[PDB]
């Protein structure tokens, strides 16, 4: 089940030190409290600045046991997207009164969101996985 | 030595697991030394990529179920943390992984909450590689030192 | 006649009552042969683990370790492995037999 | 002493090129990098071992116990 | 997925050249266990022949006995391996060394002054001072007189110089040459060097060309970038010419325009020869022996 799905809009897209790891600023486009730093391969995903990004946070993909590489005949939530995470949640803070802000960790790579009205579905589980399209 | 009362002494009282921290101050004086140490700073890394065929070398690499290494007598892993594009594993995560494998199934994982000795200023913009975070029994942050 | 029964070793200790998961030892071997099987059992799409270890460089032995899914035992994987790097050296030994002809 | 019949690194035969490299010195003049280059030595390790050796045997050989004076 | 069949489709080999001695060629869409695999076995598990035992019965050179005994196992043989057989090392020595494992080679040099005219060379100052490798002879026992009859045992390089002599000094050995691998000992290495490389990627990202393409020119081999224009501007002529130097990454002007990668599955294998078979064959040597490597374990009861 999808817990979040907003469009973002890159600002900037910092190297700093390392190859294949970038880290992303980008600000939303439907609401004004939401920003987003991730940490994203570009290697496999480039992303450059101005760039508008999908991002979704699913609960699981659309009974299974555990992962195990796919095979032909597979159906799944993650043939939409482009970039596919999974990860934990380690951390909730309110920023301030009507923000709350959620962290995530994808194996160490980081991801910090922002906003106000995600009790409905942000939890702190040990898993989330974290699709990004185009 | 020459009879089990000496047997049990030197594998009890003398043995070099109960000499981990030293009488003197109460500190540890056992652990790795030189390029295990500069191998954990490349490897614990956030450029550090593995595919499947290389996470599952290096894990049997390090535990041997055959030599009583794990506590499961199967290895288990970790679903990667990229899926879609190519899936691949994270360097972290394989500290991960022989955290679950070699400590006692019926327990939980470690909680720890400590630093590095390499500054955040080193790797950039935003990056937070001196907090070192394990969060039931998972390294989710930080990178791996003499510390 | 009588095979040898001592190169491949089963260590009983380390393998499954299904026998989908196993270990072996293999005498006089070492990362020459044990990084090439490895590559050819990996491309099972039944295996669910696989590597190969060297206890110690001092003595001549080889540990690789299959895990199965189910379905197939890690016995039936490893000479399905053994199998398949047969043939592959077969192609290879027929794509230069053919090209030095064609020079 | 005498040249190494192999090269210690690269394992190229190189005990069957000092007097040929000797002549490339003496009677050609050339220098030591065109002379080593003639003989088919091209990687440096297998350069250092013709180029470099010292041919002590010479100063050996004249301690003879078996002849006269 | 993997199959058989799809790596028979993909997998070429271009053989760059051919020689008596060294060879050149690549080996395209396979992977890189596989081909170390293969240089493996070239360095260390295709077997040859070299002295084992050497038998002194004088020696009164300036050179010790266990050194020019060390000098005379680095000596390549001609020997054809496949027409000896493996000796066995536990039964002993009466009954160890037969006609079919063993080649015996002798050497007999004594040294005289000569009577000559005038500080000078040696090879006109004495008789047989320098002792080489073709001084080696082929002792032809038993049965095999008329199988090595056809090509007798050579040196592959019979000027190695062995030892020196000055005149009343003599060497009178006898050494049985025997088959083993280069695992064993680095004389039965039947290679001067069998190593790959892995081909060398260039990609330009933004065009170059100008004189801005001049000295992109030469921060590469010669043969490797070429120039037509600001059209065809700066490309990659071969890129199997190209030494990885990193050249071109300590100049500002290209250190975003470029990139150095590698082609991950195109191999370049360059197979040297110590002398007794072609680097050809033991290329095929090196693929039957991996092959032969798997089938011992197929064949093969699994235990307890």
């Amino acid at each position: 089940n999808t817990l979040f799905d907003d469009i973002f809009q890159v600002s900037e897209v910092d190297p700093g030190r390392y190859n294949k790891v970038c880290r992303i600023e980008a600000a939303s486009t439907t609401q004004d409290q939401c920003k987003l730093t991730l940490d994203i391969n570009v290697e496999l995903f480039p992303v450059a600045a101005q760039d508008s990004l999908t991002v979704t946070i699913a609960s699981s993909l659309n009974a299974t046991r555990s992962w195990r590489p796919p095979q032909a005949g597979d159906r799944s939530l993650a043939d939409d997207y482009d970039y596919v995470m999974y990860g934990t949640a380690y951390k909730f803070e309110e920023v301030s009164k009507d923000l709350i802000a959620v962290y995530y960790s994808f194996g160490g790579l980081l991801m910090r969101l922002e906003g106000n009205y995600r009790n409905l579905n942000n939890l702190k589980q040990e898993n989330a996985y974290l699709l990004i399209r185009r | 030595p020459q009879n089990e009362n000496a047997r049990a002494e030197a594998l009890n009282l003398a043995n070099t697991d109960s000499q981990y921290l030293t009488p003197t101050s109460g500190s540890p004086v056992r652990g790795l030394i030189q390029d295990h140490i500069s191998a954990g700073v490349w490897l614990t890394s956030k450029d550090s990529f593995f595919t499947r065929e290389q996470y599952q070398q290096y894990i049997y690499g390090c535990i041997r179920p055959e030599d009583g290494h794990t506590t499961r007598s199967k290895i288990v892993t970790l679903p990667p943390t990229i899926f879609k594009p190519y899936p691949l594993w994270t360097g972290k995560q394989i500290i991960t992984t022989v955290l679950l494998n070699v400590t006692p199934p019926d327990m939980p994982g470690i909680n720890l909450i400590s630093k590095n000795k390499i500054k955040n200023e080193y790797w950039g913009k935003g990056s937070l590689e001196n907090e070192v975070l394990f969060k039931d029994g998972a390294l989710l942050c930080g990178i791996l030192d003499k510390s | 006649e009588e095979p040898d029964r001592e190169k491949i070793k089963l260590l009983t200790q380390a393998t499954s009552e299904d026998g989908t998961s196993a270990s072996f030892q293999i005498v006089e071997e070492d990362h020459t042969l044990g990084n090439a099987l490895r590559y050819v059992i990996m491309k099972n799409p039944d295996v669910e683990f696989c590597g190969y270890s060297i206890p110690h460089p001092s003595e001549n032995l080889l540990n690789i370790r299959i895990q199965t899914y189910g379905e197939t035992t890690a016995v039936d994987a490893l000479q399905k492995g053994l199998k398949d790097l047969m043939d592959l050296c077969d192609v290879v030994e027929s794509k230069f037999t053919e090209k030095i002809k064609s020079m | 002493m005498i040249v190494p019949v192999r090269c210690f690194s690269c394992g190229k035969v190189v005990g069957d090129k000092w007097e040929s490299y000797l002549n490339l010195l003496q009677e050609d003049e050339l220098d030591e990098g065109t002379a080593l280059s003639r003989l088919g030595l091209k990687r440096y390790c297998c350069r250092r071992m013709i180029l470099t050796h010292v041919d002590l045997i010479e100063k050996f050989l004249r301690y003879n116990p078996l002849e006269k004076r | 997925e993997w199959n058989v069949e799809k790596f028979k489709k993909d997998f070429e080999v271009n053989i760059s050249s051919l020689d008596a001695r060294e060879a050149n060629f690549d080996l395209i869409n396979i992977d890189t266990s596989i081909a170390n695999a293969f240089r493996r076995i070239m360095i260390s598990e295709v077997p040859s022949v070299a002295a084992e035992y050497v038998y002194f019965f004088n020696n009164t050179s300036v050179i010790q006995d266990e050194v020019l005994a060390h000098r005379i196992g680095l000596v390549p043989l001609k020997v054809d391996p496949d027409m000896l057989t493996w000796v066995d090392s536990n039964l002993p020595d009466d009954e160890k060394f037969t006609d079919e494992n063993t080649i015996v080679l002798s050497l007999n040099v004594k040294c005289t002054r000569n009577p000559d005219a005038p500080s000078t060379d040696p090879k006109e100052l004495y008789n047989n001072a320098h002792v080489y490798a073709r001084d080696l002879k082929f002792e032809p026992q038993g049965r095999q007189s008329t199988t090595f009859a056809d090509c007798p045992v050579v040196p592959a390089d019979p000027d190695i110089l062995l030892a020196k002599l000055r005149p009343g000094q003599e060497i009178s050995l006898k050494a049985h040459c025997i088959l083993g691998i280069g695992g064993d000992h680095a004389k039965f290495s039947p290679v001067s060097t069998a190593s790959y490389r892995l081909l060398p990627q260039i990609n330009i990202l933004q065009p170059i060309k100008g004189e801005s393409a001049r000295r992109f020119q030469k921060c590469f081999p010669p043969g490797v970038i070429g120039i037509d224009e600001g059209s065809d501007e700066a490309y990659v002529k071969d890129a199997r010419k190209d030494t990885v130097s990193r050249e071109v990454l300590r100049y500002e002007e290209f250190a975003d325009k470029v990139k150095l990668g590698r082609v991950r599955n195109h191999f370049i294998f360059n197979v040297e020869s110590a002398g007794a078979m072609t680097p050809e064959e033991i290329f095929f040597k090196s693929v039957r022996i991996l092959k032969n490597k798997a089938e011992y374990l197929k064949n093969c009861p699994i235990t307890q």
